[PDB]
């Protein structure tokens, strides 16, 4: 409950009053606890859900080869509140010792009939998630040993309670679409969510901190071989820049349409070098490897962008400030360090290296250009938000739905016939439509047919 | 002089220490000779949440 | 189990589902191929009601509060995008958050102006097509084709000057440039390299004053139609789109070859003078819209709806405030706290009026319960009670 | 006869009133609880008397 | 308490366990400060990784490494120093868990970084009202500690309880929690009445008794609001009306 | 004495409680500033002039239609350029514009 | 050459008879003068001929709904 | 300390702007956030008046 | 005089009547806690003996 | 603010070898010798010792009575 607030906690307070009367109090429990605001009236998706670790931490307990021995199983099931019998069974593997597959201890919190199959964030290799997408359609019960083992890791296929193939991350818990704990709160009622959502916790926090989840110095580091493809491509963009430089001078521009000649040269500028910072970063992509553990906090979303972890190892890129490039200076110059005249890529604001290697004087310079304008902006934007919204709700605070289903003003002038082109409450409804027959044939029928 | 001195709020933290990597310019300035904080020896991890 | 026999169980079961679910449900549980036999069919049919009938808002909601607040919550997260992208044809819509403050207020004005014209059959796929209706519209006046004006020496009095090229590049048709004299004020003659030069021989009205010339002929020119601005085109979806500067809604329309049935446009008023008002209604759902799109946050759409429809409520729009809704009628006391100027609207209610109350803020300042809520409940209980 | 959300609130709210100021409670036993949790119980077994008048 | 390193890594203190339970490394040290692992590659700190191994190898050598912008010690020589002194290159070491006990399948980084405590400390600012004096004139709570008062409820805080639609909650919160006077209201003239106390009896002033007079409860700010009109020309006639 | 030969110095001790003065920047007196171009008229320039106290603005725009006209504090209702120069102290045409 | 209609803008608007206004007024149990009203001007309503004290019967599309209606009057 | 004389609300996007003549005489990084942000700032180390 | 009494942008409407600073409430820091249900809040000991 | 009698995280004392630390090291004497021939095996303890002020002198002239 750290996303309904927007709290963080680096010293934010809050209030909190306590109501009296016997008829304030108890209306107070009924009508405004937190269980029944798991849904955002916003947008159709779920607004209390996993955070940062929460996150995390579920792929790491669901990649293919977790194993946990006997002794973890036992002490994480007392953790997380759930309280089963002498039914940890069966050991699925024991070869090396008497162990169990991380998807069996996962697989005890779901109820006993959730049939869903949905493709996820981490996929790869849309070939392999497709050979698994037609054993589903033509026989909707099949055997799970053929090729449900032949899982992948990105294609989450849980039927009757059972999770045989597929991994856990920002597509089941989260902030922003989850379509796990969305279809848990439709299907069986409110009070079972919370359980759910709260055992998860618990459990998902306790593999993460035993398992351990550090970030080093080295996992940013790439290679000597790595290092030089990129500085190729760093001196041939900004050669291509140059040459343009040298057309517009002997006046052979070829000239955009709508742009006057000034202003096509920046134009044509700014897209040859767009290109080459998301091409070292195409390389970033490529070379250090899925199994570090910085690279998955940013695929997963828990705190990340894979933006941000290439601007670390690669090109910061251009410098900007509110669209145009670096213009303000001297009278024909950016800074006193350059010749008058220049409007070369690395004098007009083009940083080359990354915050490991370091930043040269010119180019740290450059930089806090462009970060004083995120800092000026945040505190205005909310300035002309607040007046807004003053506007707006002491113009419609008046409107209720009668009993008929017509929202009257108080002058009883009738606004709409029959509520929001009726009739679905927008805190129910199913991503802008209404009652969903698409999933609502699938899931009776699995039910009935399954037995 | 903070013992004798009147001041409507004063701190004063017990052990200051020198900061270990420092800047020459901070030498020259005289922040070393009067300091304010203290070496922690800190791990990276995830504990309990 | 085959069509006609399944037309018929759905037939008399949609008295509690609706006509839109009629239609899906029918063809969507038809077109499984695998397709089950008959008391299942009876159990979807029987479940489906049951989430219908459990869709329905609760009767005392209050609908006009949460659609402010969810449209005025992601404001505040209104961050940038990539302002600069790497596109040609829009430019300079202005996006954004003082978008969203245009179209909720009225403003006859409004900066940066778009009207979209789409092309009919035989202009949809072919280049040499769209730009003869491009260069229909544009319309340059004789203040563009130059780059500066100064006078002469003696006798000579004037001088048009450079560039002559606009028209043997773009092909902006010849046959015209007899036209010209169509009522002019002056209008000399000398056509030599495709650029017309325009000598006055003569007197005390103008002798060297060349800024007020201004207003005169070089403002009369109008080489093309609809008094209107630039006009880009662009492939969209294999079919080409013209984007045009500015906006002239009556004088577009009587114009060979646009599509008269598909035309959209940005200049809130302009559609409700010419469509109508209802067309208005769409037009400011279909804005506020887009814009929220084109920044990656969602919100559902029986919020704005609410908004645009509540807004259109007396045929013309009017603004959200100080002009409008909180101006407009209201009870006397709901403009008592709004823009204290009150002392000449104010006496005028003291002339024959009355109040009951019903408001919102009327029964917060006076001690009684508000009407949204729980206070639209009455309770009733017959007291015997032998307790058991 | 499904109840609303806001008419339940409403006859929790009511009922607990009344439990206060007197009013024989039923079958609510254990221990030691407020007013507004006797409510709670009397109301899950559905034998509150309160009926909703409604509108129409 | 509010803590916050000299890069922007502010935070407050999360939970003080006991010496016992923290996970050591395989040589005699034991952690202070535990951070979490998601607020590095998030803020792109590189800074707080370099200075991390910068003083551990400062406090092995003896000497103080020198790290003035552009011009300070090379990053590869404390990375091939640190090897020489004794010390798996990248920072990390084996780490065992103090709770259970066994090595965490994984190598842990390990730095000595500089930290410093803020003022914004929580003994001032934890504080709680009860009922506490008001004004006089004007009949508004008090501000500040110095004067017990915390943050109120205006424009925004009343729209968000009414979109709930806790109406009982509303009243309560923002009226009972002043004055409420009782006032005797005439039913056909609509002018308020007139005690008389000794006889102990109401009357209105144009009907005399005979016309029922009823009780009226409202707000004592309200009734102020009617006299500033009666005070005009202007007669605000409140016509009650039946439960 | 009593005082830290680490503090430096440069505040004052008026009434106890230690004052100091934030140095304000100015925007260069006695100087001409060509303002910029076409948002509603032509190009404008602006001269700030104090002398013991008082500082005044004193423009001398000129707005598109050639009408050029000087601004003075005391009532706007700006005059004409040369109107206000043969009012200063130069009367013949020929100064003005030698 | 166009009209008000065969657009994506504007629905289809029709005119009721007399029988089916008191009808709809005993429906929503409502007086004449709360409905929304439209002005004498504006295209739509001209072109089908439409006087004042009329209720104007509106049908338009919403995806989401498929098919909603609405009433209005004409004012001057 | 080094300040300015304009409107601590409104916003002045051309004010605020770290402009090249900085260089060596205002300190690019030292602002405060807040209304302020960009008003008032701070002189370099290495300037004479 | 009237016209400024009732009303003169800063009367009493805005002031004291539709705004209050209230009774019963406590204002102090957050720290979090994962160990405790989805909708439970704890209340440091020193603010439940003054509410 | 005379030298921390034990040090923050591993339990040794401490105090009795600082002065003979610092009149040794200010002689010439490298540092990295020094606390290497004294019982200073781990890090954790050393930190503590290299970086510190000793203010008290400086402080202590003044008075109050
Ligand atoms: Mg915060
Ligand atoms: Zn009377
Ligand atoms: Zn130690």
């Amino acid at each position: 409950v750290c996303p309904p607030y927007n709290a963080d906690f680096d010293g934010d307070e809050m209030n909190l009053h306590v109501p009296q009367t016997e008829e304030a109090q108890a209306e107070a429990k009924i009508l405004m606890e937190v269980q029944n605001h798991i849904i955002s009236p916003r947008y159709g998706g779920p607004l209390i859900a996993g955070i940062q670790d929460h996150i995390s931490g579920g792929y790491l307990l669901t990649r293919e080869g977790a194993y946990f021995t006997r002794y973890e199983v036992e002490q994480m099931l007392m953790f997380a509140g759930m309280d089963v019998n002498e039914l940890p069974e069966p050991d699925k593997y024991e070869n090396g010792e008497p162990l169990w597959s991380g998807k069996t201890i996962f697989s005890l919190l779901l109820p006993d009939d959730l049939t869903i199959w949905y493709r996820n964030k981490l996929c790869d290799e849309p070939e392999r998630c497709e050979a698994l997408e037609k054993l589903i359609e033509e026989k909707l019960i099949p055997d799970p040993e053929e090729v449900r083992k032949l899982a992948y890791d990105g294609f989450v296929y849980i039927q009757n309670g059972k999770l045989l193939s597929g991994a856990v991350d920002k597509k089941a818990y989260g902030r922003e679409d989850g379509k796990l704990l969305d279809i848990i709160v439709r299907e069986y009622g409110v009070e079972r969510a919370r359980q759910f959502l709260d055992q998860v916790t618990k459990l998902t926090i306790w593999v993460i901190t035993h398992k351990g989840f550090t970030t080093a110095i080295d996992d940013e580091d790439l290679p000597q071989e790595a290092i030089d493809r990129i500085h190729e491509i760093i001196r041939e963009a900004e050669e291509k820049v140059q040459r343009l430089i040298e057309a517009y001078k002997r006046g052979e521009l070829e000239p955009l349409p709508g742009k006057t000649l000034e202003e096509t040269l920046e134009s044509k500028i700014m897209a040859v070098l767009a290109e080459a910072r998301d091409n070292a970063g195409k390389v970033a992509e490529r070379y250090l490897g899925m199994n570090n553990h910085a690279v998955i906090m940013a695929k997963t979303g828990a705190r990340g962008k894979i933006l941000n972890i290439t601007q670390m190892a690669a090109m910061l890129g251009q410098q900007s400030i509110r669209g145009k490039r670096l213009y303000r200076g001297y009278r024909g110059r950016v800074l006193t360090h350059f010749k008058p005249g220049d409007l070369g890529a690395r004098a007009r604001g083009f940083v080359t290296n990354s915050y490991k290697s370091g930043l040269t004087p010119q180019e740290y310079f450059f930089h806090a250009m462009g970060g004083r304008e995120g800092l000026v902006d945040t505190a205005v934007r909310t300035a002309q938000s607040g007046y807004m919204q003053r506007r707006l709700i002491n113009a419609l605070q008046d409107l209720k739905v009668d009993y008929d289903g017509t929202v009257r003003d108080p002058t009883g002038i009738i606004v709409q016939f029959k509520y929001g082109e009726d009739g679905v409450d927008p805190m129910k409804s199913w991503q802008g439509k209404t009652v969903d027959v698409d999933r609502v044939i699938v899931r009776t029928l699995l039910k009935m047919r399954g037995g | 002089n903070f013992r004798i001195r009147v001041d409507t709020r004063g701190h004063l933290m017990h052990y200051p220490q020198v900061p270990l990597v420092n800047s020459r310019i901070m030498k020259a300035v005289g922040f070393e000779d009067r300091p304010a904080g203290q070496n922690f020896v800190v791990a990276v991890l995830s504990y309990h949440g | 189990v085959a069509e006609k026999t399944i037309k018929s169980m759905v037939s008399k079961a949609e008295l509690p589902d609706n006509i839109k679910e009629e239609l899906y449900a029918k063809l969507i549980e038809y077109n499984e191929k695998y397709k089950l036999k008959k008391d299942e069919i009876q159990a979807i049919i029987d479940e489906t009601v049951r989430e219908y009938q459990k869709a329905l808002i609760e009767p005392g909601e209050a609908v006009g509060t949460v659609a402010a607040q969810s449209i005025g919550e992601p404001s505040t997260q209104m961050t940038l995008n990539t302002f600069h992208y790497a596109g040609v044809a829009e430019i300079n819509v202005t996006l954004g958050l003082p978008r969203i403050i245009e179209i909720v207020d009225a403003r006859k004005n409004p900066s940066t102006p778009i009207m979209t014209v789409y092309l009919d059959e035989e202009h949809r796929y072919d280049r040499d097509k769209a730009l003869e209706v491009a260069r229909r519209i544009e319309g340059t006046t004789l203040e563009n084709l130059a780059r500066e004006e100064t006078i002469d020496i003696l006798n000579m009095e004037y001088v048009v000057e450079i560039d002559p090229e606009r028209l043997e590049k773009a092909g902006l048709d010849m046959e015209k440039v007899v036209r010209k004299l169509t009522g002019s004020f002056k209008s000399a003659e000398f056509e030599a390299e495709g650029y017309t030069l325009v000598v006055r021989p003569k007197k005390v009205t103008k002798l060297s004053d060349l800024r007020k010339i201004a207003e005169k002929v070089k403002k009369h020119r109008l080489k093309g139609l609809s008094g209107v601005g630039k006009t880009i085109i662009r492939k969209e979806g294999d079919e080409y789109v013209i984007y045009t500067e500015g906006s002239n809604f009556k004088q577009v329309l009587k114009v060979p070859g646009v599509d008269p049935t598909r035309t959209r446009t940005n200049n809130i008023w302009e559609i409700a003078e010419v469509l109508g008002i209802e067309a208005a209604r769409n037009a400011i759902i279909d804005e506020i819209v887009s814009t929220m799109r084109e920044q990656g946050l969602e919100v559902d759409v029986r919020h704005i709806m609410l908004v645009a429809d509540m807004m259109t409520l007396d045929g013309v729009i009017r603004p959200i405030g100080r002009h409008g809704i909180v101006g407009e009628k209201a009870s006397v006391l709901a403009r008592a706290a709004f823009e204290i100027t009150t002392q000449h609207l104010f006496a005028a209610a003291e002339r024959g009026e009355v109040d009951p109350l019903n408001g919102v803020v009327e029964n917060v300042l006076i001690g009684q319960p508000v009407p949204v809520g729980t206070g639209i409940v009455k309770l009733a209980m017959s007291l015997p009670l032998r307790p058991k | 006869f499904r109840y609303t959300r806001f008419e339940k609130a409403r006859i929790i709210g009511a009922r607990a009133l009344q439990i206060a100021m007197g009013a024989p409670v039923l079958i609510d036993v254990p221990e030691g609880i407020t007013p507004l949790q006797a409510a709670l119980l009397e109301f899950e077994k559905g034998v509150i008397p309160i009926t909703v008048i409604r509108p129409s | 308490d509010k803590f916050a390193s000299r890069h922007g890594q502010k935070g407050v203190i999360g939970l003080i366990v006991p010496q016992e339970d923290m996970p050591w490394t395989e040589s005699g040290i034991v952690p202070d400060l535990i951070v979490n692992p998601h607020g590095i590659p998030s803020r792109m700190t590189v800074g707080q990784l370099i200075e991390a191994i910068g003083g551990k190898v400062a406090s092995l050598t003896g000497r103080r490494v020198d790290g003035t912008a552009f011009i300070g010690e090379p990053e590869e020589k404390l990375r091939k120093e640190l090897e020489e002194l004794g010390f798996k290159h990248s920072g990390r070491e084996i780490m065992y868990d103090g709770i259970t006990g066994r090595r965490l399948e994984a190598d842990i980084f390990i730095g000595v970084i500089y930290y410093q405590r803020l003022h914004h400390m929580v003994a001032d600012k934890m504080h709680a009202r009860s009922r506490g004096p008001v004004q006089v004139l004007t009949k508004q709570p008090t501000e500040g500690r110095a004067r017990e008062g915390g943050l109120r409820f205006g424009e925004m805080e009343r729209d968000v309880l009414i979109g709930h639609g806790a109406a009982m909650l509303l009243i309560e919160r923002l009226l009972e929690e002043s004055d409420k006077t009782e006032v005797w209201v005439c039913e056909s003239c609509g002018h308020l009445a007139l005690e008389d106390k000794r006889r102990g009896k109401v009357y209105c002033p144009v009907c005399g008794e005979d016309e029922r007079i009823s009780k009226v409860e409202m707000s004592y700010a309200f009734k102020l609001l009617l006299d500033e009109l009666k005070a005009m020309v202007i007669r605000p006639s409140l016509r009650l009306k039946d439960r | 004495l009593g005082e830290d030969p680490k503090d430096p110095g440069g505040y004052f001790i008026i009434n106890g409680s230690e004052r100091v003065i934030v140095s304000i920047e100015d925007l260069a007196p006695n100087k001409t500033l060509v303002e910029r171009d076409e948002r509603q008229n032509k190009v404008v320039a602006k001269v700030f002039s104090y002398r013991h106290g008082y500082r005044a603005l004193i423009t001398v725009e000129r707005k598109k239609d050639g009408i050029l006209y000087v601004t003075i504090p005391n009532v706007p209702k700006p005059v004409k350029f040369v109107y206000v120069m043969r009012a200063l102290g130069l009367l013949t045409d020929k100064e003005i514009v030698e | 050459e166009f009209n008000i209609f065969d657009h994506v803008l504007v629905p289809e608007h029709r005119i009721l008879s007399e029988e089916e206004k008191e009808e709809l007024l005993k429906k929503y149990r409502i007086r004449i003068s709360q409905l929304p009203q439209i002005k004498a001007s504006d295209p739509a309503v001209v072109a089908l001929g439409a006087k004042p004290g009329d209720v104007i019967e509106i049908k338009r599309k919403s995806p989401t709904a498929g098919y909603y209606y609405y009433y209005r009057l004409v004012v001057e | 300390r080094v300040t300015s004389p304009l409107s601590r609300d409104q916003p002045h996007f051309e004010a605020r702007d770290l402009h090249g003549t900085h260089w060596g005489r205002i300190c690019p990084t030292e602002t405060p956030e807040g209304p302020n942000c960009g008003l008032v700032k701070n002189l370099a180390l290495m300037s004479q008046i | 005089t009237l016209a400024q009494r009732l009303k003169g942008k800063e009367g009493r409407f805005r002031g004291n009547l539709s705004g209050k600073r209230v009774n019963f409430s406590a204002r102090t820091v957050i720290s979090p806690d994962p160990m405790i249900s989805i909708n439970e809040v704890g209340v440091p000991l020193a603010v439940a003996m003054e509410l | 603010m005379i030298v921390p009698v034990r040090c923050f995280t591993c339990g040794k004392v401490l105090a009795d070898k600082y002065y003979e630390f610092k009149k040794r090291v200010e002689a010439g004497e490298d540092p990295g010798k020094v606390l290497d021939d004294l019982g200073v095996e781990r890090y954790c303890c050393r930190r503590t010792l290299l970086s510190h002020v000793e203010l008290i002198d400086q402080v202590m002239v003044y008075k109050v009575y």
